[PDB]
RNA sequence: AGGACCGAACCGACUAAUGUUGAAAAAUUAGCGGAUGACUUGUGGCUGGGGGUGAAAGGCCAAUCAAACCGGGAGAUAGCU
RNA sequence: CGAAGGUGUGCUGUGAGGCAUGCUGGAGGUAUCAGAAGUGCGAAUGCUGACAUAAGUAACGAUAAAGCGGGUGAAAAGCCCGCUCGCCGGAAGACCAAGGGUUCCUGUCCAACGUUAAUCGGGGCAGGGUGAGUCGACCCCUAAGGCGAGGCCGAAAGGCG
């Protein structure tokens, strides 16, 4: 049985945050919190409180066993990109992005 | 002599504030929203007519509506007139 | 090249340095244990040290000297009056460096430095 | 100083191919206290080899 | 702080608030609200800035063009 | 540097507000144009 | 006394470097000239486009000038791309 | 008992194309034979919107400078309190006019804004706040100048006074 947990609008880049993801992808959920709690990147705080999510989603609505349970799938998205002007000299203009991420975690016993 | 129309038509409401009732418990001074166009005079005769006590000074000011945003759309609060109504000593009011 | 040379620059201008680490010295002592960089901590040792093993010989001279490093009276107290005693048969290591992790503003390894004979 | 053509999405992936983060290898346990902690660092209750180096 | 008191109790000090007004979505309206007003402005501006442009011109291009 | 707009309310309102405007012929031609055209604010004047 | 001298405010802009997707659609830094006079500045006013003004460079007239800007004739015309 | 449209597959025609059907979709479509066209796009330094690239690169706005303890808080290099350090000091201090127009103060919030975080803010939300016979304006007076009863002049508008 898979549990999903998404961040979706997760403002940050997609390219950040799948440095991340791709630590945790296919490891037991005690490895993937310990080195999520040890890497000192932005995207590990979003995506551990996206796994920390579906774990309890998965206890709660599933009565899926913690010690079994196993990162099955992990991808971020991308969002929707909200644009910002940022000044530049001699008049010109230049249109900033500012990217969102839509984080998707599932986890389950397989 | 001011109508007592008019007198009854100058007086809005009390203003209750913590300025106000500083004013009115050391000064002795009320604090009440009037009407735009009323003037000191007519404040004055329309305390001392429909509250029957007597009044020493009337200070007026007024105040500028603040502009506000119901959700996106822009909107502005009207202006409106403040008098500081100091009255004699001994006389009091609920 | 930086062949066999010392002192670490830390982005800083050469009184931004001794007045932080005059600073930071003072606080040491003043609290016994702080918490900041690992790099700074490791030049402060290079300046604490050296204020207690002057502070092993309590002469007027040497009250002025380490109140010409300190410029504080109540930290030129505590070192001839309390630290001098404390670590009169050490030699030297005075102080510990503790690594505590990163701060959260901009992943900068910190450290704890403390005195020896704290607890 | 600037393209002449368009880099490719095959150029971007063998670029980042070097781009890619080194996950710790193993978590210290501490003897009293025996909670997780990076190797030469103190734990999060302020234990490092064993003794109480700080409060909290 | 009341969102919007579709009206506000006095009575007791209260306020009935429906509206969504200042609502996450009313904040991507006045994202919305920069969002084209600047961009209207962009143009306008790299319109009315990127003009005296060198381009080489005033010094080099003038000399080739000889 | 100084740019050319250093404002005045009342040099505004003597050459382009409401009564510099109907004073002439065709200052009253550019408010009847503002009013076919439908304009919120027909002048300067505050 | 002085369209006198040196020199800050103030006014200006001779030289160099930086910068040139600038901090800045002309500036900063180090020096520089005048500095009681044909000085400078505030506020308000007047002069209108083949017209103004100009110690005169075709200079300036709202970052636009060998004839401003806006609207209209107007879908000018283009044996040219 | 599933239209158009979308997405596949199979078949078919010399071609533009055509037919059947699976999934999605959930209400319209239209044979034939005629008729009328805003009737077919890859280019026009074409127009509008969206998304790439360079690239997670340059940069994060004066080289006046920061350090520590405690607090709050989900979280503190940036907030508050404190002790030190440094900078301006004919200003980088204080008071106004012009101009702006509530940016003032208090409480609360952190999505957006702020070139980072933010518990903070000139940000959002709510409330409060500007008190005059003497200050200033208004007002009496006129300058440059403007308007201008009559008037003079001018095709008209209007110009001058
Ligand atoms: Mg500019
Ligand atoms: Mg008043
Ligand atoms: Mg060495
Ligand atoms: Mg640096
Ligand atoms: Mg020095
Ligand atoms: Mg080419
Ligand atoms: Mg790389
Ligand atoms: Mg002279
Ligand atoms: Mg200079
Ligand atoms: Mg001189
Ligand atoms: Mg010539
Ligand atoms: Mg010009
Ligand atoms: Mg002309
Ligand atoms: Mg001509
Ligand atoms: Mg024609
Ligand atoms: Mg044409
Ligand atoms: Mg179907
Ligand atoms: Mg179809
Ligand atoms: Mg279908
Ligand atoms: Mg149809
Ligand atoms: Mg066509
Ligand atoms: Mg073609
Ligand atoms: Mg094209
Ligand atoms: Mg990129
Ligand atoms: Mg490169
Ligand atoms: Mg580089
Ligand atoms: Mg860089
Ligand atoms: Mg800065
Ligand atoms: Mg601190
Ligand atoms: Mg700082
Ligand atoms: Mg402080
Ligand atoms: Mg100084
Ligand atoms: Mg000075
Ligand atoms: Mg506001
Ligand atoms: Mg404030
Ligand atoms: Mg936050
Ligand atoms: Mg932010
Ligand atoms: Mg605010
Ligand atoms: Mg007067
Ligand atoms: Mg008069
Ligand atoms: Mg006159
Ligand atoms: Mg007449
Ligand atoms: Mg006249």
């Amino acid at each position: 049985m898979e549990t999903i947990a998404k961040h979706r609008h997760a403002r940050s880049s997609a390219q950040k945050v799948r440095l991340v993801a791709d630590l945790i992808r296919g490891k037991k959920v005690s490895q993937a919190l310990d080195i999520l709690t040890y890497t000192n990147k932005k995207a590990a705080v979003l995506v551990k409180k996206v796994l920390e999510s579906a774990i309890a989603n998965a206890e709660h609505n599933d009565g899926a066993d913690i010690d079994d349970l196993k990162v099955t799938k992990i991808f971020v998205d991308e969002g929707p990109s909200m644009k910002r002007i940022m000044p530049r000299a001699k008049g010109r203009a230049d249109r900033i992005l500012k990217r969102t991420s839509h984080i998707t975690v599932v986890v389950s016993d397989r | 002599m001011i109508r007592e129309e008019r007198l009854l038509k100058v007086l809005r409401a009390p203003h209750v504030s913590e300025k106000a009732s500083t004013a009115m418990e050391k000064s002795n001074t009320i604090v009440l929203k009037v009407a735009k166009d009323a003037t000191k005079a007519e404040i004055k005769a329309a305390v001392q007519k429909l509250f029957e006590v007597e009044v020493e000074v009337v200070n007026t000011l007024v105040v500028k509506g603040k502009v506000k945003r119901h959700g996106q759309r822009i909107g502005r609060r009207s202006d409106w007139k403040k008098a500081y109504v100091t009255l004699k000593e001994g006389q009091n009011l609920d | 090249m930086r062949h066999r040379k010392s002192g670490r620059q830390l982005n800083r201008n050469s009184s931004h340095r001794q007045a932080m680490f005059r600073n930071m010295a003072g606080s040491l002592v003043r609290h016994e244990i702080i918490k900041t960089t690992l790099p700074k901590a490791k030049e402060l040792r290079r300046v604490v040290e050296p204020l207690i093993t002057l502070a092993k010989t309590d002469s007027v001279a040497n009250r002025r000297l380490a109140f010409a490093r300190t410029r504080d009276n109540e930290i030129v107290a505590k070192l001839f009056n309390e630290l001098g005693p404390r670590f009169a048969s050490r030699a030297g290591g005075y102080t510990r460096i503790l690594k505590c992790g990163f701060r959260a503003g901009d992943n900068a390894p910190m450290a704890y430095i403390e005195l020896v004979d704290r607890s | 100083a600037v393209q002449q053509n368009k880099p490719t999405r095959s150029k971007r992936g063998m670029r980042r191919s070097h781009d890619a983060l080194t996950a710790v290898t193993s978590l210290s346990v501490d003897k009293t206290s025996g909670e997780k902690h990076l190797r030469h660092h103190i734990t999060a209750d302020g234990y490092y080899r064993g003794r109480k180096v700080i409060a909290k | 702080m009341t969102g919007i008191v579709k009206w506000f109790n006095a009575d007791k000090g209260f306020g009935f608030i429906t509206p969504d007004d200042g609502s996450k979505d009313v904040f991507v309206h006045f994202s919305a609200i920069q969002n084209d007003g600047y961009k209207s402005k962009d143009e306008g501006q790299k319109v009315s800035f990127t003009i005296e442009s060198g381009a080489k011109a005033p010094a080099a291009g003038n000399v080739t063009s000889l | 540097m100084k740019r050319t707009f250093q404002p005045s309310v009342l040099k505004r309102n003597r050459s382009h507000g409401f009564r510099a405007r109907m004073a002439t012929k065709n200052g009253r031609q550019v408010l009847a144009r503002r009013r076919a055209k439908g304009r919120a604010r027909l002048t300067v004047s505050k």
